[PDB]
DNA sequence: GGGTATTCGCCGTGTACCTCTCCTAGCCC
DNA sequence: GGGCTAATGACGGCGAATACCC
RNA sequence: AGCGGAGAGGUA
């Protein structure tokens, strides 16, 4: 690098305009005193004292040239080359003998150990304030061309010719012998131009737009620390659109065509150059972007067992960055896991990953012992297991494991699952049926067999095909909900191992699939329905608010009274109507038992899909079949006014309208909460 | 109706409640302001500056009038030529010069001859201004409206439960002036926001004593000294005294306080003046100076204290004059006391010296100088320039009885001193108003006086300026800086020396107009893929900007919806994500006022009925009437039969009897904008899953042959019309000739001699690489009307807007393909041309001059085999129609580098195929063209001279009949204007000629430049994004064959299959609905095609579209024509459409009768058996027909791969994009979900050897390519960059 | 003397991607 | 047109600096 | 011929 002359003196503003401030530590001084006396405002003689111009002539009318006094970076250099700071040690030592103040005691340790620090690390007190400036490598900064043969504007280039035009203006003005009212004005110039230059924006701005300086681009978000330290940008990536993929194991990934060309080319021409197909690397290239019919085959045969990183951009947890084998499918979408998107939190509503590819020897072994997919299965968080059935495979697995009063093929024994699977292709017997099959399960302590009979459902005894040996009938027995299946899954993992979970899971989410595609749930708007004594109810309360409303006005109660009442009794009702709402969604489904009627739980869509989870809650019913209560307002009130309508039937512009305030605060929450969870997530880490 | 663009398809409507005001004019106040634009507007801002008095030479100039020249380039022209579309603006301005040392009289009444300055870019079409070829939109700034305003602050300072309360007198371009507390009981002021100072000193200033400051604000209490006269209704209320007894008489006794019968026992007395005790008034403050009547002496000065040395100086010296202020606990504060108790400053001079010193920092004040200064700053209209609103707004805001009144604040003191000719025409219509004295007052009002805080939330208080008040704004900023630079130009001039238009220079003003046309917070690149999007993307209000707020702030209070919103500003349409809230729009029938504000219609209700009368109301007329809400039942045509309607007084929605009722709503489509009224069945679903779907109808894709929806609106025949997309005939007649890409239409002679001609676009590019085509629809020999349509563009169908195709829905969970919400596709949607659309995109290819040489376009290119060279031509530009692949060569070009010549021909980017459209060749004058571009010039004139005189013909043709018809009785106009159309069309002809035979324009320091069209259609593939109208956004699953797929028993394959888990998710249940009306119309459309196939009567057709048209809105299908029936039966081939409103829809009673009247199931949903294996399901799904739409989200634009690209200079590392090779970023919270595994040897590997390092990049590649496995660890460059910039600091850094 | 009481100033505010335009400028021949 | 020639619509938390009643 | 910084829009 460079350097620059400098004819005048002067000081750093990192120790300076820094709240703890060095030079006021040093010389016992205060900020804006030496802000007054660094910028050629007042005089220091040589014990300390703020001097003005007019105590300056008055003094050296006095003194005859006797009493020397300097302004500006000559006077606090001399200050910082004149002091010795072995003798200070003691006589502040001294001080702090001697006052007892507590402030005073802070200050004084804080001096002493400012003053242990340099002495320890041999640093002179003068090189605060400096002669020669360093400037930066010219390959540091580019100068780019833009199209017409123009260049375009930099930041520090302008300073560095505003430094050097001020010192050389400085340096011809103390050559040619100015007055020194002029030297002075060019020394505060030059200053603020170093002080500008050094950090530009905390002194006084100088710019529509102020350009960055050397503290502008370290510190900040476009800083060197945060943009090319910690994280860089690097090659053998891409991104693509996830697209979700049933016929693939979860040990395995889909990956596009011309994407593995372009990301494992160096080991399609190191496979060319093996094989000896072709000689060159630049033949071997051409026969690549030819596109003949080897170059599959050979990019085929070298990613057999040669795993990649897969990460979502935006990521939250330690699951962000996983590993899969991939295999090469057509079309220009990575294929995924479904089961694997629940720990990525990822949406198919056009999502994006960045791929990344370990190259090394070491990276392929790291990210298969401890990256692979069939290896985290537990959360950091909790002992709970991330395999969970998703909306989909639930459904299917709650539909096939529940039972009816009365359906065709109950009463009969059958001998295994195998009898079961026989009997139900042929559509003989009913998907479920009380029926009292004969199932064998060995038992841990070791491995002991036992044959005993149970009664179940069909559906229950073809789910026994799939689960392992080590887990009993009586952990899947019950219908399988969301928690039931995830006590199953844990229970699995737990007492017998890793690899047989694995399968399980592989061969669960397949069940649940080819029962889902037979069972062929809708919902419509004949499943919807809607209670009988709601409106009966709505009239009640109508009348009643009438009521109040005519107490109210009549003079006898207060509005804030009543306006409490009112909600309260709107509140009652809302209840009343989503109790009645699940009474007759829950129960509205009979059959009969051998000619007398009976009462069982429903079979309806909406009804199935509330109850067997991966939906919404006990609320969002109550907002489609029922009213939706009282919404609130942005700021903090409820409104008096209820909306007596769901969402089958029609809506006026007032709820819609009242519906908005409560629908936009979310979103503005969820923006917030999401900027804040990234910034608690950055400090907590670091 | 019954026209001739509405006999071809008529959609049933299911609108019960009537219809009071049609739709207005979508973009009317974007136009509508640029006409207004073109007093107020642009002449008040050449009004205001142009008055200049010079100091020396005493040279003025006054303008006299402005015109606006001729557009040399028509607007097709100009979006090839890639210069502005503008007009100039020449001013006709008169210099005067004043003799010197003499009586005011001008020497020569000299005017200059037009003197051009400036180009103001017109508004052409539909609101798009064009700056280099591509249509650029301002949208309107949301800001808040100039006037006096008062907030306090929650808890800022001190926490105590005392809220301060804080003023702002906002101008309109100016300087700022608060009035805030503090919680030490100290008013405090501030100029553009710099350090405070107390409100004593600008009293000062303003030329106010201390004695009459304090005299007019409280009420004085004389005293006798010490006997005070009784003031009446004063200690009723206030802090309880001793016993006060009136004539011996003492009703309240010692100890109590003067209750209301007290002071009312008091009142009723006859008061006078009674002793009061010395022990009284020694707490009190004195209101003015006492002085001795004999001696003269400053004994008892102002705002001081009564202390005991005081009161016996007064009662010694005699003085009867000792007034007192009334100050009391909480109904009177002495703050006025405490803020003069501070200042020290008596005097005018040492006032202004410290407004000089707080203003300019560091500088030496003057007492001449801040005279100067304290001026120009708010007692000015050259730089103050409050302009009407804000003066309404404080005479709406303080309580002034008149509206209207002077611009420039007004103070009683500061200009009765002033001895101007401006300062006497102010005095003498004012009456010592004393604004800044009332605004103190009423901050006092709201102090102590327990008035009423009004927060920035409404509309009464925001302000919407639209393109002309901010194109008036930056011409007033260059018109100053032009006035300035005229004033130093002619500060010293003479009579007719030298000329006035050396005086004005343009460049300023228009440097200013280009910077703010052309780059800017306003000016947004809009995007012309849709008319939907063109239409609502003008009609869009927005609060960021210069003077508003940012994006980056919070901005928690203003993302929130108001009810002040309710008919004014839609809130649906906002876009999610960062500035979710900061992006309003404009509502329907909302409009802009004549102030600036916000308008919405309402009607005029009677006492006892509704009358049809529409009244625009403001945001600060609504609070007092009482607006009913739309629940409004109607028995008759105008009655009211509830005894409590719904309806809002200040926002509250609250129930009152209707005898009180004041104004209604006049539509149930006022809420929503355009851009969300489309949605069926808007009330239905969610707010948030409506507020995904309006964006996502926002970017949809025009495909290839657009079909309509089966479920629309009804309002789609004007969003689609005020686009102006589509061609619309002026006058109406007979479709004279017809082509491909012209119509030729004759004028009739009612609405009358030459015709008009249109020329329709063909495929052109748009904004976002998006063909764009217009497609006539009439034929020969019709007769048409005025207002008709007679081409439909892109995405546009027969009157109607459509967006996309509709196709089959079986919500049924299909082997786990749709999983979270996936979208299963069909071998049929491909192969039947459904959703191909095409894009087109630009290339371009430039030859410069550089220090050895310039670059030629020759065919001689070395290193090229034969299989590139065949699609060249000679000139070396690749053929029109040629079809071209991945990395061909199309425009041939060397560059010397020193026989030996570079490759630097334009490639073609990888995985886009097309053939080749347009190639246009722009060349620069004084060069010799080639043989490809005379060929392009003598296709062009030979096109033009075809076009000439088929118009000439036409002309002639016309003029001939036009005499054939006349001279059939028993002259020379008709030769006349046929004479003066042949020198027209002939003096257009040559315009022509010499425009395209002369050089374009280019940028300086190139030779030539080449522009080759593409056209790629472009395929559905998985992994392409598609959504829905009723907002379920996703992605494409699989494309599996239509043997595959669910079947229904009469034999038709489901297309698309979706995901029912989404319904109770999302909590939107209008698309069943759609689904199933879908299906009742497509049911309708098979019977109406069933019975047409067979050669059946009309009468029967008549009375199924009676029966199906207007059931229990009223049309008739026997008024058109016998034959006119037929055409619409067989036009309704694919289903009858139906028209459901945004909140007057139908109910489930309606769709079931529509469900029952064709051959389909009640319920909607029936059985369907499997494709797969062919057996039965066991459960019923609904089958029927969506409307969908592509968006422009797709997989060609986001899938890319590289290993082996550039890099940097400053660090050694990969570039980021899809465009250059750039390589994806390694993410800060990836390398901690890395470091979380531990596996440090991934982690080194993909930081240092991978991008950063300039060896191991070079290491690692050798070691995988050669087949060794030896890797070196190493800094890199980028730590080496950090100790080099930290050494440059004079801090030594070194790698111990 | 002395021990806090406002008061001024410094510090900061998620990640990743896609597309478009516009930059140093100005001034008397 | 030309060629060298030089604003006021952010908000919360924490540490030093006079400074004011005691 | 590779490399820069601002302004606006959109998806997650
Ligand atoms: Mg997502």
């Amino acid at each position: 690098m460079g350097h620059i002359d400098l004819a005048s003196p002067v000081a750093h503003i990192w120790f300076l305009k820094s709240l703890p401030s060095r030079i006021g530590l040093m010389l016992d001084m205060t900020l804006r005193d030496i802000e007054r006396v660094l910028y050629f405002e007042a005089y220091v003689v040589t014990r300390r004292q703020l001097l003005t111009e007019e105590q300056y002539l008055t003094a050296r009318q006095e003194y005859n040239d006797d009493f020397d006094a300097a302004m500006g970076a000559e006077a606090v250099y001399e200050l910082l080359r004149t002091i010795d700071l072995q003798s200070e040690m003691t006589r502040l030592r001294e001080e702090i003998a001697s006052t007892g103040s507590e402030t005073k005691l802070k200050r004084l340790t804080k001096r002493i150990k400012l003053i242990e620090a340099f002495l320890e690390s041999g640093n002179r007190p003068e090189w605060m304030v400096m002669t020669v400036l360093p400037v930066l490598p010219p390959d540091l900064r580019p100068l780019v061309p833009l199209d017409g043969g123009r260049f375009a504007t930099s930041d520090l280039n302008d300073l560095y010719r505003r430094v050097i035009n001020r010192n050389n203006r400085l340096r011809r003005l103390l050559e040619l012998n100015a007055p020194d009212i002029i030297v002075r004005n060019e020394k505060r110039m030059l200053q603020e131009s170093v002080d500008a230059l050094l950090d530009n924006g905390r002194r006084g701005r100088a710019i529509k737009r102020p350009l960055k300086s050397l503290a502008d681009m370290i510190k900040g978000k476009q800083g060197r620390f945060r943009q090319n330290l910690l994280g860089k940008r690097v090659d053998y990536s891409g991104r693509s659109v996830i697209t979700v993929g049933p016929y693939l194991k979860l040990h395995q990934c889909g990956l596009p065509k011309k994407m593995a060309l372009e990301l494992f080319k160096p080991f399609v021409f190191a496979k060319l150059q093996r094989r000896g197909l072709a000689t060159t690397i630049k033949a071997a290239k051409k026969l690549v972007e030819r596109e003949e019919a080897e170059v599959w085959d050979i990019l085929e045969e070298v990613i057999r067992e040669h795993p990649v990183l897969l990460n979502r951009a935006p990521t939250l947890h330690r699951l962000g960055i996983q590993a899969f084998e991939p295999v090469l499918i057509e079309g220009k979408a990575i294929q995924l896991h479904p089961l694997v998107c629940t720990a990525f939190n990822a949406d198919f509503d056009g999502d994006q990953m960045a791929v990344h590819v370990p190259l090394s020897l070491e990276a392929q072994l790291e990210a298969r012992a401890l990256m692979m997919s069939t290896n985290n299965i537990l959360s950091p968080a909790n002992g709970e297991p991330i395999i969970v059935p998703s909306q989909d495979v639930v459904l299917g697995l709650y539909y096939m494991s529940r039972a009816l009063e009365n359906k065709k093929g109950e009463g009969m024994v059958f001998a295994n699952t195998s009898e079961v699977k026989r009997a139900y292709d042929n559509r003989v017997v009913e998907l479920h049926a009380k029926v009292k099959v004969r199932i064998t399960q060995v038992d841990v302590d070791k491995r002991t067999s036992g044959t005993s009979i149970v009664d179940t459902t069909v559906g229950r005894a073809l789910l026994s095909e799939i689960l392992p040996e080590g887990l009993p009938f009586q952990l899947a027995n019950t219908e399988m909900t969301k928690k039931n299946i995830s006590r199953l899954i844990n229970s699995s993992y737990r007492l017998l191992g890793l690899k047989d979970t694995v399968v399980f899971a592989d061969k669960l989410m397949y069940t649940g699939y080819a029962y889902a595609t037979r069972a062929g749930v809708s919902i419509g708007i004949d499943d919807m329905l809607i209670p009988d004594e709601k409106k009966g109810i709505l009239t009640e309360a109508e009348a009643e608010v009438l009521e109040i409303q005519e107490q109210y006005q009549s003079g006898l109660v207060t509005a804030g009274e009543r306006y409490n009442k009112v909600v309260d009794i709107w509140s009652r009702t809302s209840e009343r109507i989503a109790k009645a709402m699940m009474d007759t969604i829950g129960t509205e489904k009979v059959e009969n038992a051998k000619g007398e009627t009976i009462d069982q739980k429903s079979m309806n869509s909406l009804y199935i899909m509330a109850d067997s989870g991966a939906r919404g809650s006990q609320a969002q019913i109550r907002q489609l079949a029922g009213m939706r209560g009282l919404m609130a307002r942005p700021d903090g009130s409820i409104i008096e006014t209820p909306i007596k309508a769901n969402f089958r039937e029609g809506l006026n512009v007032q709820e819609y309208f009242n519906s908005t305030h409560g629908a936009r605060k979310g979103l503005a929450d969820t923006a917030l909460k999401t900027a804040n969870s990234g910034y608690l997530t950055r400090r907590l880490v670091d | 109706s019954y026209s001739f663009t509405e006999k071809k398809r008529i959609r049933k409507d299911f609108g019960k409640q009537r219809s009071i005001l049609e739709v207005p004019f979508l973009l009317a106040i974007q136009v509508d302001s640029y006409r207004e634009f073109l007093d107020l507007g642009l002449h008040a801002a050449l009004k205001s500056v142009f008055p200049i008095s010079s100091y020396s030479g005493n040279a003025a100039l006054e303008y006299v009038g402005y015109k606006l020249g001729q557009p040399v380039f028509d607007e097709r022209e100009c979006r090839q030529r890639g210069m502005s579309y503008g007009a100039p603006l020449r001013v006709t301005v008169r210099l005067v010069i004043y003799d010197r040392e003499s009586s005011t009289k001008a020497i020569k009444y000299v005017k200059e001859q037009e003197v051009y300055l400036g180009e103001i870019p017109l508004m052409t079409g539909n609101g798009t201004f064009i700056v280099n070829g591509t249509e650029r939109v301002i949208v309107s700034q949301l800001h808040r409206s100039p006037g006096v305003f008062f907030d306090h602050d929650r808890g800022k300072t001190h926490s105590s439960g005392k809220l301060l309360y804080s003023a702002r007198i906002i101008p309109y371009r100016g300087s700022w002036l608060d009035f805030e507390f503090d919680p030490k009981d100290a008013l405090f002021t501030r100029i553009d926001r710099r350090r405070k100072l107390p409100v004593s000193i600008l009293l000062r200033a303003l030329g106010y004593n201390n004695e009459e400051m304090l005299a007019e604000f409280f009420e004085i209490n004389t005293f006798h000294i010490v006997q005070l006269e009784l003031v009446p209704e004063r200690l009723r209320g206030e802090t309880l005294n001793f016993d006060l007894a009136d004539g011996d008489k003492v009703i309240v006794e010692a100890g109590k306080r003067i209750t209301a019968r007290h002071v009312k026992q008091l009142e009723a007395a006859g008061v006078a003046a009674l002793a009061v005790p010395d022990d009284y008034l020694v707490g009190r403050i004195l209101s003015h100076d006492v002085v001795d009547g004999s001696t003269g002496e400053l004994l008892a000065n102002a705002n001081d204290e009564i202390s005991e040395d005081q009161l016996t100086a007064f009662r010694k010296a005699g003085v009867d004059a000792v007034g007192t202020l009334w100050v009391n606990d909480l109904d009177r504060g002495p703050y006025l006391s405490n803020t003069l108790r501070i200042d020290p400053t008596k005097t005018q001079l040492e006032a202004l010296v410290e407004i000089y010193r707080m203003m300019r920092p560091g500088e030496p004040p003057t007492k001449e100088a801040a005279q100067n200064l304290f001026h120009n700053l708010f007692f000015t209209f050259e730089r103050y320039d409050l302009s009407t609103v804000g003066r309404m707004k404080f005479n709406r805001r303080v309580g002034r009885k008149d509206v209207l009144g002077e611009s420039v604040l007004y103070d009683k003191k500061y200009f009765a001193e002033r001895n101007d000719e401006e300062s006497k025409r102010l005095v003498a219509e004012h009456t010592d108003t004393s604004d800044i004295l009332e605004v103190i007052k009423v901050l006092t009002e709201i102090r102590n006086g327990r008035g009423v805080v009004d927060d920035i939330d409404h509309l009464g208080n925001r302000r919407v300026r639209s393109v002309g008040e901010m194109a008036e704004n930056v011409f007033r900023v260059g018109l100053v800086r032009v006035e300035r630079a005229v004033k130093e130009r002619l500060s010293m001039a003479e009579s007719e020396g030298l000329t006035p238009q050396e005086l004005i220079n343009a460049k300023p003003v228009a440097a200013a107009i280009k910077e703010f046309f052309g780059s800017s917070q306003l000016s947004q690149f809009m995007d012309q893929n849709n008319p939907l999007s063109e239409v609502t993307h003008k009609r869009r209000v927005s609060a960021l900007g210069p003077g508003g707020l940012t994006r980056e702030r919070a901005g928690f209070e203003v993302r929130d919806v108001h009810p002040t919103h309710y008919g004014r500003v839609c809130t649906i349409e906002t876009p999610e994500g960062p500035n979710i809230g900061l992006i309003n729009s404009l509502a329907v029938f909302a409009r802009t006022n004549q102030y600036g504000f916000l308008e919405t219609p309402y009607r005029k209700v009677l006492d006892g009925k509704v009358s049809d009368d529409v009244e625009y109301l403001s945001a600060i007329e609504e609070n007092e009437y009482v607006i009913a809400q739309a629940n409004a039942l109607t028995d008759a045509k105008n009655m009211l039969t509830e005894q409590f309607v719904p309806c809002r007084f200040q926002g509250e929605s609250l129930l009152k009897p209707p005898s009180e009722v004041h104004f209604m709503d006049v539509s149930p489509m006022q809420t929503v904008s355009v851009a969300a009224a489309l949605v069926p069945f808007l009330e239905h679903d969610d707010a948030n899953r409506a507020l995904m779907g309006a964006n996502m109808q926002r970017q949809a894709v025009p495909t290839l042959r657009s079909q309509k929806p089966l479920v629309g609106t009804g309002i789609e025949r004007a969003v689609a019309r005020d686009s102006g997309v589509t061609v619309n005939a002026l006058r109406g007649g007979v479709i004279e000739q017809i082509d491909a890409a012209r119509i030729v239409v004759k004028v009739n002679e009612a609405e009358i001699a030459g015709v008009d001609i249109y020329n329709l676009i063909k495929y052109t590019r748009s904004n976002q690489n998006t063909c764009i085509n217009q497609r006539p629809l009439v034929n020969v020999g019709d007769v048409i009307a005025r207002g008709d349509v007679l081409a439909d563009g892109p995405s546009t169908d027969i009157g109607e807007l459509a967006l996309g195709q509709n196709m089959l829905i079986a919500f049924m969970p299909w082997n786990g393909y749709n999983f979270e919400d996936s979208i299963l596709l069909s071998e049929r949607v491909v192969e039947e041309d459904r959703y191909t659309t095409i894009h087109i995109e630009e290339l371009t290819c430039v030859a410069r001059d550089t220090k050895l040489g310039p670059e030629e376009i020759s065919a001689d290119i070395p290193n090229v085999s034969e299989q590139a060279l065949n699609r060249l031509d000679e000139s070396g530009v690749v053929y029109i129609g040629a079809e071209v692949r991945a990395g061909d060569i199309m425009v041939g070009k060397v560059t010397p580098k020193g026989s030996d010549v570079k490759d630097s021909s334009l490639r073609v980017p990888p995985g886009m195929d097309g053939t080749v459209i347009d190639v246009q060749v722009f060349t620069r004058d004084g060069i010799e063209k080639d043989k490809r571009a005379r060929q392009i010039e003598e296709n062009e004139i030979k096109r033009v001279k075809k076009d000439f005189d088929d118009q000439f013909r036409i002309l002639e043709a016309a003029i001939y009949a036009r005499l054939r018809s006349q001279i059939v009785g028993k002259i020379e106009r008709a030769q006349k204007q046929i004479q003066a159309h042949e020198k027209e069309f002939e003096a257009r002809f040559a315009d022509k000629r010499g425009k395209i035979t002369q050089g374009d324009d280019l940028a300086p320091g190139v030779l030539k430049m080449v522009k080759v069209f593409l056209a790629v259609k472009r395929r559905i593939q998985p992994g392409d994004k598609m959504a829905g109208r009723h907002g379920n956004k996703g992605v494409v699953s699989n494309v599996v064959p239509v043997e595959d797929m669910p079947y229904m028993a009469t034999g038709e394959s489901v297309d698309i299959v979706l995901n029912p888990l989404g319904v109770p998710s999302r909590m939107n249940i209008g698309q069943i609905l759609e689904v199933h009306l879908g299906w009742a119309a497509k049911g309708l459309g098979r019977k109406i095609q069933r019975m047409l196939e067979a050669q059946a009567a009309v009468s029967e057709l008549r009375k199924f579209l009676d029966d199906i048209y207007n059931h229990d809105q009223r049309v008739d299908l026997s008024q058109f024509s016998d034959e006119e029936l037929l055409n619409l039966g067989k036009n309704l081939i694919d289903g009858v459409p139906m028209a459901t409103p945004v909140f007057d829809g139908a109910s489930e009673a309606e769709i079931k009768r529509m469900l029952e009247l064709a051959d389909l199931p009640q319920s909607g949903q029936t059985q369907l058996y499997d494709g797969r294996t062919g057996e039965a399901f066991d459960r019923k799904t609904t089958v029927g027909y969506m409307h969908y739409l592509k968006l422009n989200h797709l997989v060609d634009d986001k899938m890319h791969a590289r290993s082996t690209g550039p890099y940097s200079l400053v660090t050694q590392q990969p570039l980021g994009g899809k465009a250059q090779f750039g390589g994806q970023r390694f993410g800060e919270m990836e390398v901690w979900a890395l470091e979380a595994y531990g596996a440090a040897y991934t982690l080194q590997e993909m930081l240092t050897v991978k991008s950063d390092d300039v060896q191991g990049r070079n290491q690692m590649y050798k070691n995988i390519v050669d087949g060794e496995h030896e890797m070196v660890a190493g800094m890199p460059e980028s730590f080496n960059v950090l100790v080099k910039e930290i050494r440059s600091l004079a801090i030594h850094m070194e790698l111990e």
